RNA sequence: ACGAAUCUCUUUGCCUUUUGGCUUAGAUCAAGUGUAGUAUCUGUUCUUUUCAGUGUAACAACUGAA
RNA sequence: AAUUUUUAAGGUAUGUAUUUUUUUU
């Protein structure tokens, strides 16, 4: 009669995982939060327009900035250089640049 | 100002037909009955196979015109408004219903 | 006993109660490690929180504080809700300005992939075997229970239009043969 | 059970739980471990990388390095980088491991220490620097000579790099390779 | 039991392994008591062999 | 918690208000009826208890 | 035309699904409807919106479009003998009548609006609808 | 100039799942450490007067006075 | 000054395919 007590378990296997696994899960999603849902695309995938447009990734996994030339450890890295003063620049270098020409 | 009742516009639109309609007379211009049957109350009327062809090809006409028009109103929408942060698609779409609320 | 906020978990917050608003706590703490829920809604209530005052003094609070500082003796709640500031707000200026006087969705879509999977496969082979002359039927999904449909054998539920006055008959004979041309030219051309 | 157990923070532990993963990969087969074991690479803990790489490293000795190599030169490919650093430094355990055999190997592996040597991270540069010291010493004598031509001519600009634990893995390289070269 | 209760795991104990009762004290009971409460004197009830024994 | 909203037709919120009343009326006063049920001693099962001290 | 049969007949099992457990949401019968249509087969589509005037017939969007493919592909005694049904249902309406009427221009036909008018009058409709006549 | 057709564009208008229900928020549960070392973002300061020494592959940098 | 005896159910899923004599070009 031990049906008294109200907890209980499904039937399939074996439950709780492994601590390892809850980071990878748990590093996914704050990287969706903070990247606001966007699909960063892969440096090598032959281009749904981006946010911006210079974000991607490379070979391996890094984030780069494709003007400035940058590698970024993680979302929360690159909008401080998406706002920053050197990403600025490089926007206003391109701004002049393609001002010269068409 | 303002929204209007599902009548007035029926009788706009009729009047929008009319108008189209009596264009394609004039530029048609300008390149140039009743039998029930005794054994059944069936009626039966003569038709010209030109104009209901002319009929059937403006009907689709006009619908290919505006699910273009509302895809062109697709299009430009999601690319306007980046503002805000948005997960997918659809939570982009809702907030600017929120938009239309103000 | 620091459990000091970073400007990532702080940043981490804002889109955390933004996605599951201010009751689910709980999760809120799933997306951020070394904080607990308590730890996360105190933080949200005492700072984060966009809707809370954090800005310079007139020359009226001042006054208005002193008043009730004085008036409601150390109650730096009901004093803070008189105020709507937060209270180590308005505790901490009160203390400077004493000494101012001083001197299921992806199972199912990874099953239904798996279904259309084999679909094609059984489609190609019955490709393969064709291109061999060998001509081998699709099979019919057997029933699930006694009565079960399949619909391309018969109209489901076939409801005649109506009779009516003007009497077709002519028209219908037309579209039989443009249903039959459409078959037809599947057999040959294939679409 | 082993794959989770060797998060532990003793080492005789952690060695003995490699050294099972050969036994049963002799028993059963090795295909139906390594995926257990690659699926592991993506974790973030490093003990739990490198003890992965130590058994893909066992399991490749003890049924075969041509059964175990080309599932590791394609999960290689994969773009997160915790995985091709798992998967050069699962390289330089199993050529240690097959000392003299080795040689059968090489010229599969030259356009996988291509990429590697080429890369732009400093960890790359590395663990294949670090393959090639165990890959040279072993294979020297052998005559292929030309693979590790190649393979320096990759190194060596490597030489002005700083980091402690990068250089002393390049000059590792550079010695070793004086034995395949002369 | 009061001794080793602590160190069982941590983290891992899936909701019925935390918080539900152990089976394991009340057949200790049962076990020593077995030939009373197991007994055929009874006033109504009915045999049964279990399957490879010969305990009824 | 008040639930004020922003832009909403007063006439839906007088409704929503009258029928959250109506269903207030009966929440309160079957905890107050479960509750002296519970107190004079009556078999009032289990989870009415554990129920029944939330309402309370 | 097996690459064919079992299309047609996987989505005649998806569609009648989810109009099988919902009743209403004129959104899917329409699009069943108009899947049907594009088959080049008249009889199942008909059942389809015939099916649909069931569950309600006060749905103009859906009367109006199972006018048109009936126009279409020209079946006129049907769209004719139709808006004899049509408009003695729901007889009020402003867009039935404009759309049989705008309809009947194109046929070129003054003598059934002369006698369509006569009705619509007859029924004391209003402004908007007066004028035109 | 005007009756007037067609393509292009702005606006008004029209609008999409604008979250499947219910109860005691239905209940409850969560982060290892130490030694050595590198990689990568952002913020702040300087392209600005001569010569003498230190320094550097050459710069740079550092050090004095008009 | 006299009680009273026990069986089921809420726990070990559920679903699909599988033994077939070659329907006329
Ligand atoms: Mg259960
Ligand atoms: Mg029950
Ligand atoms: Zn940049």
């Amino acid at each position: 009669m031990n049906y008294l007590e109200g907890v209980g378990s499904k039937k399939g296997g074996g439950g709780i995982a492994s601590e390892s696994q809850f980071n990878l899960q748990r590093r996914k999603e704050v990287e969706s939060l903070l990247s606001k849902g966007e699909n960063v695309p892969y440096t090598f995938q032959d281009e749904q327009v981006r946010s911006n447009p210079y974000i991607y990734k490379n070979h391996s996994g890094k984030l780069v900035c494709k003007l400035c030339n940058t590698m970024h450890m993680s979302w929360s890295s690159v909008e401080r250089h998406l706002g920053g003063k050197k990403h600025g620049l490089n926007v206003l270098r391109r701004g002049i640049s393609i001002e010269k020409s068409s | 100002r303002g929204g209007i009742s599902y009548d007035q516009l029926a009788k706009l639109s009729y009047e929008k037909t009319l108008r189209n309609l009596a264009t394609q007379t004039q530029n048609s211009s300008k390149q140039d009955k009743v039998q029930k049957d005794t054994k059944t109350g069936k009626i039966t009327i003569a038709d010209d196979d030109k104009l209901v062809n002319k009929l059937a090809v403006s009907l689709q006409s006009e619908s290919k015109k505006r699910y273009e028009a509302r895809k062109r109103q697709m299009q430009n929408a999601k690319t306007l408004y980046g503002v805000e942060s948005f997960i997918n698609d659809k939570n982009k779409q809702f907030n600017e219903k929120l938009s239309r609320e103000s | 006993k620091g459990g000091v906020w970073t400007n990532v978990e702080d940043q981490i917050l804002k889109a955390a109660v933004q996605k599951y608003g201010t009751h689910q706590w709980s999760k809120v703490a799933s997306l951020l490690q070394k904080k607990t829920a308590r730890q996360s809604e105190l933080r949200w209530n005492e700072y984060l929180n966009p809707k809370l005052n954090f800005t310079e003094f007139s020359k009226e609070e001042d006054a208005q504080l002193l008043d009730l500082a004085r008036e409601l003796p150390n109650q730096w709640r009901t004093i803070a809700d008189m105020m709507a500031r937060p209270a180590q707000v308005c505790v901490e200026r009160y203390n400077r300005l004493l000494e101012s006087e001083d001197s299921k969705a992806t199972r199912k879509i990874r099953e239904r992939m798996l279904e259309e999977s084999k679909r094609i496969a059984e489609l190609q082979k019955r490709r393969e075997l064709k291109q061999a002359g060998i001509n081998v039927a699709i099979k019919k999904p057997k029933k699930k229970y006694g009565t079960d449909i399949d619909y391309n054998e018969d109209i489901v539920y076939e409801q005649a239009p109506m009779p009516g006055i003007y009497d077709t008959s002519t028209e219908d004979r037309q579209i039989k043969k443009k249903f039959e041309q459409f078959e037809r030219k599947v057999n040959r051309k294939g679409l | 059970e082993l794959l989770e157990l060797l998060k532990s923070t003793n080492k005789e532990i952690r060695r003995s739980a490699n050294a099972t993963f050969g036994f049963i990969a002799e028993a059963i087969g090795p295909h139906d471990v390594l995926v257990a074991l690659l699926n592991n690479l993506k974790v973030q803990e490093r003990q739990l990388r490198v003890c992965t790489a130590v058994a893909i490293g066992i399991v490749a000795k003890v049924c075969g390095p041509y059964n175990v190599l080309p599932v590791i030169m394609n999960e290689y490919t994969t773009p997160e980088t915790n995985v091709q650093n798992g998967v050069l430094k699962a390289m330089s355990f199993m050529f240690e491991y097959i000392g003299n055999m080795s040689k059968d190997y090489i010229y599969f592996i030259t356009p996988l220490l291509e990429d590697a040597l080429t890369d732009r991270d400093l960890v790359h540069r590395q663990t294949a620097s670090n393959v090639i010291t165990h890959l040279a010493l072993n294979c020297s004598g052998t005559g292929h000579e030309d693979a590790f031509i190649h393979l320096m001519n990759l190194l060596i600009p490597n030489i002005f790099e700083t980091s402690p634990h990068a250089i002393m893995r390049i000059l590792e390289g550079l010695e070793a390779l004086s034995q395949a070269l002369g | 039991a009061s001794g080793f209760e602590d160190s069982m795991q941590f983290k891992k104990l899936t909701h019925a392994q935390r918080t539900g009762l152990s089976q394991i004290p009340n057949r200790r009971f049962t076990l020593w008591w077995s030939p009373t409460i197991n007994r055929a004197n009874v006033y109504v009830g009915f045999l049964v062999q279990l399957d490879l024994t010969g305990i009824f | 918690i008040p639930w004020d909203v922003p832009g909403m037709p007063a006439p839906i919120k007088k409704i929503i208000e009258r029928y959250i009343k109506s269903k207030a009326d009966a929440w309160v006063s079957a905890a107050h009826y479960n509750r002296e049920r519970i107190k004079r001693g009556a078999h009032v099962e289990k989870t009415m208890v554990k129920k029944n001290l939330g309402r309370l | 035309l097996e690459e064919l049969r079992e299309y047609q007949r996987r989505k005649r099992t998806e569609y009648e699904g989810y109009l099988k457990r919902n009743r209403l949401d004129m959104g899917q019968w329409i699009r069943y409807a108009q899947f049907e249509i594009e088959q080049h087969d008249m009889r199942r589509a008909r059942s389809i919106f015939e099916r649909a005037l069931l569950v309600d017939s006060s749905f103009i969007p859906l009367w109006i479009r199972y006018i048109d493919a009936e126009l279409k592909v020209k079946c006129i005694n049907h769209a004719r003998n139709l808006m004899n049904r049509a408009i003695s249902t729901l007889p009020r309406v402003d867009k039935l009548w404009y759309k049989y009427l705008i309809v009947e221009e194109s046929l070129n036909n003054v003598e059934i609006v002369r006698s369509l008018y006569t009705k619509w009058c007859s029924l004391e409709p209003g402004v908007n609808a007066w004028n035109s006549f």
